[PDB]
């Protein structure tokens, strides 16, 4: 029914551990790059 | 000419066994102009030891206890002397200009207050709601306060980042005795200078110095200058929106070397290169300086400046621009990209120009008394000693495009800079994006 069994699930195996490394790797990444926001800090100073 | 710079009078210079360092440069010249450059500042001032060396500033000529107000002025004005200075970060100086038959009157002037300054606890009452306002005022030449803000940035959290006028609740604070407290802390002879150019002859000064200046060191203590804490550069941003303002001002800068460093000048060839427009000029045309021409074509700036503003151990290396609420990104955009082209990809033909350029400022950097003397109060406290136009010659005589490219890419390429801008920049992108700003697509 299905041929492909084991060649589709090994490449299902990759397939996660490439999720596994390339997923955290972005997610640094768009934390790197969001901390300038999350850091960030506001204040409002009129005059008086 | 080479030979007009050889035929330049060394600078005579000779210390005290009290710790002064005694220099000066000599002339024809009736007048001239002599000062005691102290290496005090702002950066050596604490969280609630900031303002001081202004608050003193400021009654540094109200009068000393040998000579009260009335006097000291009338015997200077009285006498044609301009006795004028300032204090900065780390330096501060006391120059007066007289006709050099002057030089043991003004040394003695300048000694009486370097040394006993009346700080007149009723004098003092005054001048603290004189700064308070003078401070109100300093605050809306946004062509300023985008700078210490910078610093503020730049530097945060070390001693720099305090500005050299220190927060109002300390100049309204601040005590008959911090600031004797300041005084008799930083005014140190062996911190001290006393330069001088004019028609003076070295000696005579000396003398009169060596006269005036009875200190005397007995500790180990006394005799050593203290090396300042190092201030951490922290890549960052800091804004003062206000779209209620004209304009914005927008100021960014890599870390720099030091005064010390020999590639401030390679680096200051830099800054030749890009230099600075200005609405007045007339160029659209300009030098190579695209950042000048393009900011023309494309009305990116009322004006621009470049800086390497230095210090002992630390700089401030960027760029500072004004423009019209509009076209602030574009200018970026244009200008952050020069520094890259000038250290990916800038020429000889470019350096050649760059070079002269700074030969011309470098001459008339010394144009006159009182700004020889500058060079010369400034060259030992910070350098060491002086630097002859022969020197800084060749120094920048001998930096080719290679060179440029090397250093500043090695001051400038993928760093983290500080920017500063007040005012309606709802224009202006984050920082990741002029961050990403520092890195040419090469």
């Amino acid at each position: 029914a299905e041929p492909e069994h084991d060649h589709r699930k090994r490449m299902g195996l990759k397939m996660l551990l490439m999720m596994g490394l390339l997923v955290p790797l972005v997610y640094y990444m768009k934390r790197h790059k969001w901390s300038v926001l999350k850091s960030r800090k506001l204040a409002y100073r009129p005059p008086k | 000419y080479a030979q007009a710079l050889q035929s330049v009078p060394e600078t005579q210079v000779s210390q005290l066994d009290n710790g002064v360092r005694v220099a000066s440069e000599q002339s024809s010249q009736p007048t001239c102009t002599v000062g005691v450059w102290i290496d005090a500042g702002s950066r050596y001032e604490s969280e609630k030891n900031n303002g001081a060396g202004y608050f003193l500033e400021h009654l540094a000529f109200k009068g000393t206890k040998n000579r009260p107000q009335n006097a000291l002025e009338k015997e200077v004005e009285s006498m044609g002397a301009h006795l004028n200075a300032y204090s900065s970060r780390e330096h501060t100086a006391y120059y007066i200009k007289a006709l050099s038959k002057d030089v043991p009157k003004a040394v003695e002037l300048l000694a009486d207050i370097v040394q006993n300054c009346s700080l007149e606890d009723s004098q003092i009452e005054k001048e603290r709601d004189v700064i308070v306002r003078e401070l109100q005022e300093n605050d809306t030449s946004m062509r300023e306060v985008v700078f210490n803000y910078l610093h503020a940035t730049a530097f945060q959290g070390t001693g720099l980042a305090q500005s050299v006028e220190g927060p109002s609740e300390n100049i309204r604070k601040l005590s008959r005795a911090d600031l004797t407290e300041y005084l008799s802390t930083h005014y140190t002879a062996p911190r001290m200078v006393l330069a001088a150019a004019g028609g003076v002859e070295h000696q005579q000064l000396l003398e009169l110095a060596q006269k005036h200046f009875g200190g005397v060191p007995f500790t180990y203590d006394d005799d050593a200058v203290p090396t300042l804490s190092k201030c951490r550069f922290t890549g960052s941003q800091i804004r003062h929106r206000e779209d209620g303002l004209p304009l914005a001002h927008v100021a960014i800068a890599v870390e720099g070397p030091g005064w010390a460093h020999p590639d401030l000048v390679a680096l200051q060839v830099a800054n030749a290169i890009i230099g600075h427009y200005d609405r007045t000029y007339g160029g659209g045309l300009h030098s190579s300086s695209p950042l000048a021409s393009i900011a023309v074509t494309n009305k990116l700036c009322q004006s621009f400046q470049t800086f390497s503003i230095c210090y002992s151990e630390t700089g401030l290396f960027g760029f500072y621009f004004v423009c019209d609420r509009m076209s602030i990104d574009d200018m970026m955009f244009v200008l952050q990209g020069q520094w890259m082209r000038l250290c990916t990809s800038i020429s000889e033909s470019e350096v050649l120009r760059g070079k002269n350029f700074l030969r011309n400022a470098l001459v008339s950097h010394l144009d006159g008394t009182t700004p020889v003397c500058e060079d010369i109060g400034r060259e030992l406290l910070t350098y060491g000693r002086r630097i002859p136009l022969e020197e800084w010659e060749e120094r920048l005589a001998e930096v080719d495009a290679r060179m440029v490219r090397e250093v500043c890419s090695k001051y400038i390429y993928d760093q983290c800079p500080a920017v500063a801008g007040p005012g309606p920049i709802e224009q202006l992108p984050d920082y990741n994006r002029i961050r990403s700003g520092m890195f040419w697509l090469r």
